[PDB]
């Protein structure tokens, strides 16, 4: 949603509630990947995303972790800065997306606009409930709600601008009457109980 | 005072035709057999929009074409002191409209109708018809009118027309209302800049931004509303596993398919006869504006009339049209 | 051949006169308004079509012969509790031989008629595979509620 | 050899009985 | 099919056909209509782009790469246009808001939907903004209107009588001067 | 009548005859629906009509009370012309209004003047215009020329 | 007949023919001066002999 609180950190367990926007700034590359688990023990299943200076490889089998691997499923190898990604899991699917935008201050998240392409659609049929970002110079988290937005297409296929359809009464009226402008009256938006 | 004032009224409103077959089907047989079973309902449907849409000229007829002859514009257009410039055609300019048409016609502005403009189609089967008279030869019934208020005042709307100074008429004109013949002509310099003076302030108020015009573009504005409703209806699910024809009948065999294609029929048909009957209602209350435009014309355009707030506020003198889009406007 | 006609009848019963409707547009004009007299103006008779002429079809470049056999003819299934999900990509299914085949008890499809899914062509598939007993074979359906 | 036949072969189509009536009929007809 | 086609049947693809009303399949996507180059331009992970009423308007060919837009085959209403039947038998034909070289040929092609056994399409095919108008004759002069068929073309049965078709006249000219001194009277009623 | 409305049949005997009783009420209930339908559009659109009749009713009453009942003075209310009376006559479903008008004709070209001058002081005409016969001025009306 | 309902049959046995009338309905209207001045009533059955 449209300015909601975001954590910052400058390893916790930080819970994975629906879904994570998961922004990291670096200078030099600091943040290689991410853990994903239930429990994250040897109890239950984890899958483990991380890239090493050549390899983009994703594990999923029962780990050992503290900061032996058994029962294998699923593997996959593939062959400043603002790094962006998302994060959602449903019917057993893990999706992300990731897009870049170069910046230059570290402390703060910068305000602006920015769109985020697909890249994996994960085959793995697990409960995801908590994650641990693994490092070797801060990165962010925020969490998604279900919610109605309005895009703008412009004449090629990208999303100019986007408005959320419950941050305010005249966000609700734009996407009630389908527009950006607003002339001056008294409309009709919903219904209240 | 001499106090020059508008109004704006709706003559026509947009025609339309739909195709039923292309909306509720497409270009399938199967669906075009299942159609056959609910009737005789698309031989209706284009017949009623064919009426509404045959409506529209008799509602432009009956208001524009009031002179039986066409007079041409004179080439003097400053009449016993009056300036008539700014209401006539220039003589050299490569449109026939005048200035306070070409003011009107920016004031109202004007995807997916399927109109032809090139000739270009849509795949829903909706259309745009265009109308049998055109800008210009509603300009030339204009530039008549007021060609014949200035040469022969109110003496055409009742025979063939008879030549009379422009003096001479304002001096009857003023007889109408109980002044005196010499109020008229020992001030008639005066009256003559309150004129002038009053076209000036109507330009500059049509020239800067208003709504003024708001009457005109809510019929635009109503049109175009009722057929974006029409062409979302198309996404709408109605109970079957999919919105889209093609995919319906390409992953499904033609048994299970029969069930999938009545519920978009059943919706479809709904929504167009909906739109059908909201057309009907509202071409009855374009009907009512047109009828009452003639007789602002005859009444107020073609004479002087002495019903009290009939035309303008005050004591009436004379009357002049312009055309704007879909409509007309009295002065 | 079978076309429309429309027959004229007299007060005795005995037909007169007839036209036919698919010979010219004035015959059509007849046959639309139902009368052997028509006044002077314009009148919307009917709506036009153009036929195809062609036949397109573009499927991608794939070659191999799709494992089928793997899957169902296999040494060893795992159980219910620890299910398998196994990708098929870049293959041609021919999908006859299993409609076809006497071989299982149960094929029933949801959402997609089985006739249809040798001319359908999607992105991939995924086969999950188990051992259950008898009657917990009615369970594998959406919506459904039990202890598998 | 070829020729016309110009409003020839048209029947009665079914059992009933009508008068002073135009029927639209869809039948096999020359 | 979010992702490119990987797994899919036997059938034997053939060549495009462009600028000509065919049935297409583009990986399991079934359509009637023409096929043109388009210049839109797609993102690696899309593969066909859609209209408001969920309509598929454009589509990547899976072999070259190409994307193609769609567009309906030729539709729309006819009507017809007679003096009379007790005036003559001739008449007409308005084929309403499309192009003429596209009904001209599909006439001749005997590829459109009412097929009339006995009709020929003749020297005179006018290109109006109604439509195509066919069987009848433009004529310079200009009248007032009988039948009219719009954007201010009206047709009628004038003279060895014919249908012809003129852009309408508005009222018979007349011109009266404006004398400054000078008055006109009746003189009888 | 005759649609099937997506039922076995029009007529409602063969339905009844051929099916069970519990399908018939299926079966029976979908042409229940379509001609409630049909039915609810030909009310619709007689109110439609109804409409506009009442409009050009209340017309015809008051040309009855302005044009028949007295003179009007209102420009082409009462016909082309200057009205001088009216009459009504009956018709089927209507009336008609035949209007009797005055209208002038065989004009004249004159020479006119706003005023004249006799000894210092200016006269206007109290009803009329001044003309010129050619040898001397006179005082008329404007719709006749009697000369004063 | 001219709207497809039928009106004339020809006898089996005798081939006489005959024709086929609905027998009649229609509409029941009631005529009332007001419940406070009378309760009498006339009652009017619309188009029938
Ligand atoms: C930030 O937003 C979250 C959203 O639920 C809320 O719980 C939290 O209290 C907010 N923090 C502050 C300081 O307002
Ligand atoms: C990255 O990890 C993969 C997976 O073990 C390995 O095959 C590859 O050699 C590694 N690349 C390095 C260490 O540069
Ligand atoms: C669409 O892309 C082209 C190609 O760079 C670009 O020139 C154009 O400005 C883009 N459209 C908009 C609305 O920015
Ligand atoms: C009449 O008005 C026009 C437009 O305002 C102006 O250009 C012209 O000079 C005027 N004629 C006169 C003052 O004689
Ligand atoms: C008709 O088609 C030709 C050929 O494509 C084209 O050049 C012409 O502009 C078209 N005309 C209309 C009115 O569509
Ligand atoms: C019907 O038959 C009677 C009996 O011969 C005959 O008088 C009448 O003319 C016939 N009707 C017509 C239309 O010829
Ligand atoms: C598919 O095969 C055809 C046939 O040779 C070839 O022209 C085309 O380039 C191939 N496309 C791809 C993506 O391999
Ligand atoms: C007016 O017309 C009538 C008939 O046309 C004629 O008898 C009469 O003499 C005319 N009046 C004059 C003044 O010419
Ligand atoms: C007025 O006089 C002019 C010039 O002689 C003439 O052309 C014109 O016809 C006259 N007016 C009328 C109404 O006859
Ligand atoms: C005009 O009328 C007067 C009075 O009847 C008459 O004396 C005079 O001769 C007339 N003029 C002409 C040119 O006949």
């Amino acid at each position: 949603p449209f300015y909601s609180n975001v954590t910052g950190f400058h390893n916790p367990v930080i819970p994975f509630k629906d879904g994570i926007y998961f922004a990291a700034t670096e200078k030099s590359n600091v943040v290689r990947g991410w853990v994903f688990g239930s429990t994250m023990n040897n109890k239950s299943q984890s899958v483990i995303i991380i890239n090493n200076s050549t390899n983009v490889v994703i594990r999923a089998c029962n780990f050992e972790l503290c900061d032996n691997a058994f029962n294998c499923t699923f593997e996959y190898i593939s062959d400043k800065h603002l790094r962006e990604f998302v994060f959602k899991n449903k019917d057993g699917f893990l999706y992300v997306y990731k897009g870049y935008q170069p910046i230059d201050v570290v402390r703060d998240l910068p305000s602006g606009f920015n769109t985020l392409k697909p890249i994996f659609k994960l085959p793995l049929g697990i409960n995801i409930t908590n994650f641990r970002a693994i490092l070797t110079a801060a990165y962010f988290v925020g969490y998604l709600k279900p919610t109605t937005f309005m895009l703008k297409y412009d004449e090629n296929g990208t999303i100019t601008d986007a408005v959320d359809c419950s941050q305010n009464p005249l966000a609700e009226l734009k996407c009630s009457v389908k527009s950006f402008e607003i002339d001056k009256g008294i409309y009709q938006t919903s219904n209240f109980r | 005072s001499i106090s020059i004032t508008t109004e704006v009224m709706p003559v026509s409103m947009a025609k339309t035709s739909v195709d039923c077959n292309m909306y509720i089907c497409g270009d399938s047989t199967e669906c075009a057999n299942l159609l056959l079973q609910y009737g005789s309902f698309c031989t209706q449907l284009n017949r009623a929009l064919s009426g509404i849409a045959a409506e529209q000229d008799r509602n432009t007829r009956e208001v524009f074409a009031q002179v039986k002859q066409m007079y041409k514009t004179p080439t003097l257009k400053y009449f016993g002191g009056f300036n008539f410039s700014q209401i006539l055609p220039d003589p050299l300019k490569p449109t026939k409209r005048s200035f306070i048409e070409d003011l009107l016609f920016n004031k109202v502005t004007l995807k997916q109708y399927g109109e032809c403009l090139i000739c270009a189609q849509k795949f829903n089967g909706l259309t745009v018809l265009p109308p049998l008279l055109t800008d210009d030869m509603i300009a030339a019934y204009t530039a008549a009118l007021v060609s014949g208020t200035a040469t022969a005042g109110w003496t055409f709307g009742a025979g063939a027309a008879l030549q009379i100074p422009f003096a001479m008429q304002m001096a009857y004109r003023f007889n109408g209302i109980g002044v005196t013949q010499n109020v008229l002509y020992e001030n008639q310099k005066q009256i003559a800049n309150q004129f002038n003076k009053a076209i000036s302030q109507i330009q500059e108020s049509l020239t800067t931004t208003s709504t003024a015009l708001g009457k005109l573009q809510d019929v635009v504005n109503q049109n175009a509303q009722a057929l974006n409703t029409l062409v979302k209806q198309l996404s709408s699910n109605f109970g079957a596993i999919s919105s889209v024809l093609n995919d319906i009948l390409s992953r499904l065999d033609k048994v299970e398919a029969e069930v999938q294609i009545d519920r978009l029929i059943t919706g479809r048909l709904q929504s167009l006869q909906t739109y059908v009957t909201q057309q009907l209602i509202r071409a009855a209350e374009i009907r009512a504006s047109a009828n009452l435009a003639a007789t602002k014309m005859s009444e107020c355009v073609l004479g002087q009339s002495k019903r009290v707030d009939f035309c303008g506020k005050g004591y009436h003198l004379m009357s002049f049209p312009q055309a704007a889009p879909h409509g007309v406007v009295f002065l | 051949k079978p076309t429309t006609f429309m027959l004229k009848y007299d007060e005795n019963g005995t037909i007169t006169d007839a036209v036919d409707c698919s010979q010219n547009p004035l015959a059509e004009l007849k046959c639309s308004v139902k009368s052997f007299e028509i006044d002077k103006g314009i009148y919307q008779t009917s709506n036009f079509r153009v036929v195809p002429s062609g036949d397109v079809v573009r499927f991608p470049n794939i070659t191999n012969l799709c494992p089928f056999g793997e899957v169902f003819n296999a040494t060893k299934f795992p159980s219910v509790y620890a299910w398998e999900r196994k990708k098929i990509s870049n293959c041609v299914a021919d999908y006859s031989v299993l409609y076809n085949s006497t071989f299982f008890s149960t094929f029933k499809c949801y959402g997609v008629s089985a006739t249809k899914l040798n001319d359908l062509c999607f992105s991939n598939v995924y086969a999950d595979s188990f051992v259950v007993k008898g009657d917990d074979v009615r369970q594998i359906a959406p919506g459904q509620t039990g202890v598998i | 050899t070829q020729h016309t036949s110009s409003m020839r072969g048209v029947y009665y189509p079914d059992e009933i009985f009508r008068s002073d009536t135009l029927y639209l009929t869809q039948d096999l007809f020359l | 099919l979010n992702a490119p086609a990987t797994v899919c049947g036997p059938k034997l693809s053939t060549d495009l056909i462009k600028n000509q009303c065919v049935n297409f399949n583009f990986n399991g996507l079934t359509g009637t209509g023409v096929l043109t180059p388009s210049s839109k331009r797609f993102q690696p992970f899309q593969q066909f782009g859609r209209d408001v009423s969920d309509f598929t308007d454009s589509v990547r060919d899976p072999k070259t790469s190409e994307i193609l837009d769609i567009s309906p085959c030729s539709f729309g209403g006819v009507s017809v246009i007679t003096p009379g039947t007790n005036a003559s038998s001739e008449v007409a034909v308005l084929y309403q808001d499309v192009n003429c070289t596209d009904v001209s040929t599909a006439i001749h092609a005997d590829q459109l939907t009412p097929a009339w056994r006995i009709y020929s399409t003749g020297n005179n095919v006018f290109q109006t903004q109604a439509g195509c108008l066919i069987g009848a004759e433009h004529v310079d002069t200009s009248y007032e209107c009988d039948i009219p068929i719009g954007a201010g073309i009206c047709a009628s049965y004038h003279t060895q009588k014919s249908i012809v078709a003129y852009t309408m006249s508005l009222g018979a000219d007349s011109s009266i001067a404006y004398s400054n001194n000078t008055i006109a009277i009746p003189t009888n009623f | 009548l005759s649609s099937n409305f997506g039922a076995i049949s029009s007529v409602l005997n063969d339905i009844l005859s051929r099916l069970d009783k519990v399908e018939a009420e299926v079966q029976i209930d979908r042409l229940i629906t379509g001609r409630l339908q049909s039915l609810q559009t030909y009310v619709t659109q007689q109110l439609i009509r109804a409409a506009e009749i009442r409009a050009s009713a209340n017309l015809a009453a008051t040309k009855m009370s302005e044009c028949v009942l007295g003179q009007s003075k209102r420009v082409d209310f009462c016909g082309k012309g200057y009205h001088l009376m009216s009459f009504p006559q009956a018709a089927p479903h209507g009336v008609v209004f035949l209007h009797v008008t005055y209208v002038p004709s065989q004009e004249r070209n004159f020479t006119t003047a706003p005023a004249i001058c006799h000894e210092g002081k200016a006269y206007f005409p109290r009803e009329g215009v001044f003309v010129f016969n050619g040898t001397s001025w006179f005082i008329t009306q404007r719709n006749f020329f009697s000369p004063q």
